[PDB]
């Protein structure tokens, strides 16, 4: 454990990708030029978990941006972080995947993915001890989904040791009316569930809710979405890069909380929940902090966790507070809701308190959950899925890049069994 | 048609009817197009919202719109699968063969989506089975290609 | 017992009523070679894939 | 003659040792760079404490130990720290990549790379010894590094080092400062493997010392610092007959022969009194029977079992500073007559004492207070049965679903190696319960 390499592809993932690197560039102290200008050694103590150290003191991100179009790349390059990127990790090809899987898995995705290989493999060979990757993506797409999952799929080829981590963003008509969405995410998804150790379900369907229900914005933006993406990426992603004892790691996160290899799909938390530039009025209180968190309403998947039950979770708090407090409020909630929380894995709930808050708050708190309750959240993709598939609905797209039928019908029955495993482990008793 | 037009786009696809109703009184334009160019009868037709439908066409809503790719309403509830919708939009004037920039007509996409029952109204109101795409395919060829049996037998009685 | 720094007794309350280095070698042998045909099967598994997507694209060129 | 060589392994391990080295030169009157103004050069190398520190030309004292950690952090702490000129850097070994909570991983995996070189570390403090008695081991049962890497390196010491000696502190698991879910498996694990390679193993329950820290020393919510000056304590008391010109406990050996009647039931338990806090007002000094009625009462213990639901089949009890022969044996017959303390039908009901005349010693502002007699109780009773029953529970709970077995088996362990651990166990309970029936 040391270096994380970082992966961001297509419209989503760069756009997700790079408000990640921004929120954390302004926690870790480094400005858009890669100087650090912080005020403490916590900041740079595990700066090197995602910075490179170039010559003159600057920072660089072990970022590689990738897409088959190239607006985006442009896009990012303006950006306000822009300038901080590695101009050699820009993979780019000149005609986009057409929001079509096929195409970003095995045409256009398929002949640029060497280039991106290389510049992985450079990043890759350059660490000291690579704890291995995070790929930012979206499922509903052409490249994010089709190209990001055959990254995965050849760099778990050539790094069979190293760890792979996701933030995949799930679609939803709400956000989006692309209407082979269902396709593109159930095809990723069979991946997933092959491919990744562990995969943070970034929901569109919960993020438009929370925007639209929680923070009354009539017509929530893809920046009103990716604030409360970025607010968790920061959460979930700080106890791999501040000093601390839990999670530190990518493969104890993983130990800690998957079971079984393909229940690995985390239903993301976090409170408080603000809108961009929403002027928040006093800090909240442990109890307050604890409460949200297992709260429907503050989860980034579109499913209710009293709906199943948690075989695993991490919270994280962040922000200056009583550890007794913490400690009282988090035995609380697993001994009142002892039923939500599975027998047979003896405490499996772990807490981290970070000491540095995230910007904009006083206090807030993570929640990473491994809930059998995520079933709906495939169950919906899957009952979607099935609708178009079984009235032989925009096939042709797919089947015209040579493509069979068969690998449909095989990634929705991968799809059912993860379904019908999340049951099972539900239904479990401790006898 | 300003604060109330982005108002009526709003409530047509939230499905918010009252709203809808609130806002043509106060005079929000029916035609108020948005971003791509889609009306408020635009995102009633993608989000399968009947009653709206027939409050906007009431309140002279253009049957015929074209959105900036070229899709009118009839073009997007085909391809949604809002067979209801299909049937208001066709009863008011709505032009079955209308042709988006890629060259799909309504047809096109039923077809595409598999929605055997749009595909029979579609036929029932004059829908040419003859009308190629951009891609030189017909509603037949779109069935072909995509396997569907039970289509290619609906649109070969007269293709 | 009288020590330099330290002093010792008893007190009876009552009295009682009435190279291996070699296996070492094969079991970590054994292990890593299970380790590597765990590996070495997600790998065929993962070459089994790039035949299949080779597949498709040869696919693509019979249709146009 | 007569050196012990100890050997901190993983986090837990290290971080116990830097507590019980702190301790140590505070005894011995070591300075943090080695210099000690007491002793005399060689001399000058034939007191007590040489069975413990080594001496250089310079006139400095040198710890005879050994620091290994799979990943560099924790050990980077100690050559940055205080006591960096205390060290040499080649006893302090660390590799790249930690075992990741998995006790495959540190066995297995990352282990079979730095043994070699840990067993080379080893073997250059041994040749400095003309008479090495054996080996203190300090290491977590719940941590990849002090599980796996502490069973592959104890295994290779019973055939480098043949009949020599191999004591443990060992730091079981407790829910309040946990870090893993897989710590039961390795805990149950490295017992298994462990067993017929150590002589002697004082379990360290780190919720006994919490809940002490949180009730004795009035400490809200313990820290890793908080918890490790208080186990330096008790290992002091256990360590200091080795260290200081004894009568009790004289060698490794001795607390085999003491402490141990079967191989196999190995584990004592220690209990240490008075623990008070240093933050308090002042109060009239503890007498030999306040402090030895301590020694029976399950608050004062280092492991969280009942003594009154087992059978005792060794009793030793280890005074140190102002304490005299009249005083205890009054106290011990008076503790008799309020306590069962039921001894085993083969064992006579008693007691071995030693009065280790050194005074109780703590880290200046530290959280313990400054004591005129202290003493510390190890027994070998069956209650302590109880501490493996509640680790097999949870083994079984998540073994019965193979939750987290993935892990192990992906490193090469095979499913089977889980089931002899449990059976092992299931035979250790069955040892207990038939010892004294
Ligand atoms: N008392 C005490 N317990 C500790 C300390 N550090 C860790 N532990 C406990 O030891 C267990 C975790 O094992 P570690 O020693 O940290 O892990 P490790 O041996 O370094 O192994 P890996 O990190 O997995 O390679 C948990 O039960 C922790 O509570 C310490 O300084 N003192
Ligand atoms: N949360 C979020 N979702 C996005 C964003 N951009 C696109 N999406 C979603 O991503 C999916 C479309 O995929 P996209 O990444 O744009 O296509 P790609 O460029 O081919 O990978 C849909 O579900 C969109 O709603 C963004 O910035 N944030
Ligand atoms: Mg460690």
């Amino acid at each position: 454990m040391r270096e994380i390499v970082h992966i961001q592809a297509g419209q989503c993932g760069n756009q997700i990708g790079a408000k990640f690197w921004e929120v954390i560039s302004d926690e870790h102290g480094i400005d858009p030029t890669g100087s650090y200008h912080g005020d403490s050694d916590l900041q740079l103590e595990r700066i090197n978990v995602y910075y490179n150290e170039a010559t003159g003191n600057k920072y660089v991100p072990r970022a590689i941006l990738v897409d088959l179009e190239p607006g985006t790349m442009d896009s990012v390059r303006s950006g306000p972080f822009g300038q901080i990127f590695r101009p050699d990790n820009f993979v780019f090809g000149q005609s986009g995947a057409g929001n079509n899987w096929a195409k970003g898995h095995y045409t256009e995705g398929a002949e640029l993915v060497d280039s991106v290989l290389d510049v992985v493999r450079k990043e890759s060979e350059s660490c000291d001890c690579l704890q291995g990757f995070q790929l930012t993506h979206s499922l509903g797409g052409g490249t994010g989904s089709g190209m990001g999952t055959l990254l995965i799929s050849k760099i778990r080829e050539e790094y069979p040791d190293r760890i792979m981590n996701t933030f995949s963003v799930m679609p939803s008509p709400k956000v989006s009316d692309t209407v082979v969405e269902p396709y593109n995410a159930t095809l990723s998804v069979h991946q997933l569930v092959e491919n990744t150790d562990e995969t943070y379900s970034i929901d569109n369907e919960a993020l438009y809710d929370i925007c639209f229900r929680t923070l009354k914005l009539t017509t929530p933006t893809y920046g009103d979405l990716n604030h409360l993406v970025s607010a968790t990426m920061s959460g979930v992603t700080t106890c791999l890069r501040f000093p601390g004892q839990l999670n530190a790691d990518l493969r104890k996160l993983a130990v800690n909380m998957v079971p079984f290899p393909r229940l690995h799909f985390f239903m993301p938390g976090f409170a408080p929940l603000t809108s961009r530039g929403s002027q928040q009025y006093r800090a909240l209180t442990v109890p307050e902090l604890t409460q949200q968190m297992f709260d429907s309403k503050n989860m980034m998947a579109a499913c209710d966790p009293r709906h199943g039950r948690y075989l695993t979770v991490a919270t994280i708090f962040r922000g200056r507070m009583s550890m007794k407090e913490v400690d009282e409020q988090m035995l609380n909630i697993q001994n009142k809701n002892s039923s939500y929380f599975v027998e047979w894995i003896p405490n499996n709930v772990k807490t981290a308190v970070c000491d540095i808050p995230p910007r904009g708050l006083k206090m807030s708190s993570t929640f990473i959950g491994n809930s059998t309750a995520i079933q709906e959240l495939f169950k919906r993709i899957s009952e979607q899925f099935t609708a178009m598939f079984r009235r032989k609905a925009f096939l042709h797209w797919y089947t015209g890049e040579g493509m069979d039928e068969m690998e449909f019908t095989e990634a929705e029955s991968n799809m059912n069994d993860l379904v019908s495993e999340y049951q099972q482990y539900q239904d479990a008793t401790a006898d | 048609g300003s604060d109330l037009g982005k108002k009526l786009l709003e409530a047509a696809r939230a499905g918010q009817d009252d709203e809808v109703r609130i806002l043509m009184a106060n005079g929000a334009d029916v035609n108020a197009e948005d971003d791509s160019g889609k009306t408020p009868l635009h995102l009633a037709a993608i989000k399968g919202h009947l009653e709206i439908v027939e409050v906007l066409l009431k309140h002279g809503a253009d049957v015929n719109a074209a959105d900036k790719m070229g899709d009118t309403p009839l073009h997007l509830a085909a391809l949604y699968g809002h067979l209801e919708i299909v049937e208001v939009l066709l009863k008011n004037g709505a032009d079955v063969n209308a042709t988006d920039t890629y060259g799909f007509t309504p047809l096109h996409l039923a077809a595409d989506a598999g929605h055997l029952e749009i595909v029979e109204v579609l036929l029932k109101y004059g829908a040419d089975v003859n009308a190629q795409d951009k891609f030189g395919k017909t509603a037949f060829d779109i069935s072909i290609d995509n396997g569907n049996e039970d289509l290619a037998e609906i649109l070969q009685k007269l293709n | 017992n009288k020590a330099t720094s330290g002093q010792s007794w008893e007190v009876i309350l009552k009295p009682p009523s009435f190279p291996s280095l070699e296996e070492i070698q094969k079991k970590l042998e054994a292990a890593e070679e299970r380790r590597k045909a765990h590996f070495a099967a997600m790998l065929e598994r993962l070459q089994e894939k790039d035949k299949h997507a080779e597949e498709v694209r040869k696919n693509k060129e019979l249709k146009e | 003659m007569r050196e012990c060589i100890s050997i901190h392994v993983g986090q837990a391990g290290v971080q116990i040792g830097n507590a019980c080295w702190e301790l140590y030169c505070l005894e011995h009157g070591i300075q943090p760079d080695g210099q000690m103004p007491s002793d005399k050069t060689i001399g000058g190398g034939d007191d007590s404490f040489n069975t413990f520190f080594s001496e250089t030309g310079a006139g400095k004292h040198v710890p005879r130990a050994v620091f290994v950690d799979l990943e560099p952090t924790v050990i980077d702490e100690v050559r940055t720290g205080t006591y960096r000129q205390l060290f040499h850097p080649e006893q302090l070994i660390t590799g790249k990549e930690d075992a990741a909570n998995n006790y495959a991983r540190g066995h297995y995996t990352i282990g079979k790379e730095i043994i070699d070189l840990v067993l080379d570390r080893i073997r250059k403090l041994a040749d400095q010894c003309t008479g090495l008695q054996g080996f203190l081991v300090f290491h977590s049962f719940g941590g990849g590094t002090g599980s796996g890497f502490t069973s592959l390196l104890m295994e290779r010491l019973s055939v480098d080092y043949g009949k020599k000696s191999k004591l443990e502190f060992s730091i079981y698991p407790a829910p309040q400062v946990s870090t893993a879910v897989v710590e039961p498996y390795n805990s149950i694990l490295t017992t298994h493997t462990t067993l017929e390679h150590s002589d002697c193993a004082f379990m360290v329950d780190n919720e006994a010392i919490y809940d002490i820290c949180r009730r004795n020393l009035d400490i809200e919510r313990p820290t890793y610092t908080n918890l490790n000056r208080l186990i330096s304590q008790i290992v002091s008391s256990i360590t200091a007959s080795l260290r200081f010109d004894g009568a009790l406990n004289v060698d490794l050996t001795e607390f085999q022969t003491n402490l141990v009647p079967y191989p196999r039931i190995h584990f004592p338990l220690a209990t240490y009194a008075p623990v008070i806090s240093a933050e308090k007002a002042y109060h009239e000094q503890l007498s030999v029977a306040e402090i030895t009625n301590a020694c029976f009462e399950p608050a004062n213990q280092m492991v969280k079992c009942d003594p009154r639901h087992g059978k005792y089949m060794a009793c030793c009890l280890l005074y140190r500073g102002d304490v005299v022969p009249k005083d205890v044996n009054a106290a011990i017959a008076t503790i008799k007559t309020k306590r069962s303390i039921q001894f085993v039908d083969w064992c006579p009901t008693g007691f071995k004492v030693g009065i280790n005349y050194q005074p109780p010693t703590v880290v200046p502002g530290g959280d313990l207070a400054k004591v005129q007699r202290a003493v510390c109780m190890l027994s070998n009773t069956t209650a302590i049965a109880e501490a493996w029953a509640r680790l097999d529970h949870k083994f079984d709970l998540m073994y019965a679903k193979r939750a987290f077995v993935h892990w192990y088996v992906g490193e090469g362990m095979e499913e089977g190696e889980f089931s002899e651990a449990r059976e092992d166990m299931a035979a250790l309970e069955k040892d207990y319960e038939e010892v004294g029936v």
